[PDB]
């Protein structure tokens, strides 16, 4: 895998693909 | 945190995987 | 607004939209 | 859970807020 | 709901999620 | 180009792609 | 409409232009 | 307009809803 | 069709829509 | 990570994620 | 091919790397 | 190349089509 530059909803897509059925939590600063 | 790091810098899928449940 | 089927990446994109900075959890196992 | 509420069955944007932090 | 920062196709995704079966019109300047 | 099934958010993403600044309407009721 | 033309049945990028403003 | 505002500034879902048919 | 300003994964979406069943190759610099 | 169904634009988004600068080919005819 | 491996059947992120250049 | 051009500048769908298989 390569490093990622992910903003906004693209981070959420990536988490989705990475975590699959485990799901994930999305916790931005502030 | 990860949300900021992936956006301002870079991050790896392995780092992302830490946010899985 | 409306009710639609939101699945998979689309569901998490909707969560991102709706929660934004609050963050959210996507826990499909539930 | 969210998949049953929003994917399998349908949910509003308001119901989606149930899964915010 | 939170405020949104939406560019490009992300605005269209958001309109899609917001409007659902009503659909919507996308009308950029110029 | 090609013909494929374009549904939901994907359909509006395609409209955004194809229309861009012209804008477009997405009116599924029709 | 567009859903029938492009989702239910298939449409080209050109047919999609039918729905531009 | 809304397309520019959401991108250059911020916009709310409620503002978005004005563009629904 | 209009000209496109496409970064990141948006380019890949566009290639996907453009190429359909032909598929495509995505070859960034470096 | 996980195994999920990745189809269509989602498949190419996943390839983009996984390959990034290496690039990739999407050749559904195969 | 990739569609059979990853869409029709399921594949891991690692299998997806099979299609990188 | 195309990846850079579409992002730093603009590109057309016709230019994109050159990357189809
Ligand atoms: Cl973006
Ligand atoms: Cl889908
Ligand atoms: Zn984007
Ligand atoms: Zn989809």
């Amino acid at each position: 895998f390569v490093n990622q530059h992910l903003c906004g909803s693209h981070l959420v897509e990536a988490l989705y693909l990475v975590c699959g059925e485990r799901g994930f939590f999305y916790t931005p600063k502030t | 945190g990860i949300v900021e790091q992936c956006c301002t810098s870079i991050c790896s899928l392995y780092q992302l995987e830490n946010y899985c449940n």
